[PDB]
């Protein structure tokens, strides 16, 4: 069991087109987080937005009813790369 | 504070001082083949090697033998980092599949985002 920053993440509601997302901040600053969501599997590129390190929420719009979506967080630090956490991610179904 | 630029950065594949958690991140729109070597950070000349391939991100110590040669698989040593690249580019030798397109560079993140 690998850890990862943010921890607790998980779908809070969900509509046809849309999922509300919260995950647990860890006691660490992080500067912002990355987003990823795309279709589990193949084929299409994943879409990507981020949120400010304060928020431990995030509201994912535009996708389709009864599709699986593998969806990413990764904790982001500003001038590098050196993201030193593993990222998180959960698998759901609208 | 902010890191000097490696000479090997002139290399498309090159992305310098990335942690793994970065290269997923950079490789998250690639397609199979899709890689880029980067170091650490906080102890250099330890080199790494994140591969796409089916959907999932591989990665991969670059060892250094003890004449100083580079290999992913002791099979398969060379003199220069970009050597064993361009050898894996066409050869897998034990990696997942072939190094066959560079990942595209972005801009260093700010506190804004990336």
């Amino acid at each position: 069991s690998v850890s990862s920053v943010p921890t607790k993440l998980e779908v809070v509601a969900a509509t046809p087109t849309s999922l509300l997302i919260s995950w647990d901040a860890p006691a660490v600053t992080v500067d912002f987080y990355v987003i990823t969501y795309g279709e589990t599997g193949g084929n299409s590129p994943v879409q990507e937005f981020t949120v400010p390190g304060s928020k431990s929420t995030a509201t994912i719009s535009g996708l389709s009813p009864g599709v699986d979506y593998t969806i990413t967080v990764y904790a982001g630090y500003s001038d590098s790369w050196n993201w030193p956490y593993s990222p998180i991610s959960i698998n759901y179904r609208t | 504070y902010i890191t000097p630029v490696n000479s090997l950065e002139k290399h498309s594949w090159y992305h310098g001082p990335v942690s793994r958690n970065a290269a997923e991140y950079l490789l998250s729109s690639g397609i199979n083949g899709s890689f880029l070597v980067r170091e650490s950070e906080s102890s250099p000349g330890q080199r790494s090697i994140s591969l796409r391939y089916e959907g999932r991100v591989y990665h991969y110590r670059i060892n250094t033998a003890s004449d100083g040669k580079l290999y992913v698989s002791s099979e398969s040593r060379f003199n220069t980092l970009a050597e064993l690249v361009h050898h894996h580019s066409t050869v897998a030798d034990g990696l997942i599949t072939t190094l066959h397109y560079p990942a595209p560079k972005r801009n260093k993140p700010t506190v804004y985002g990336v």
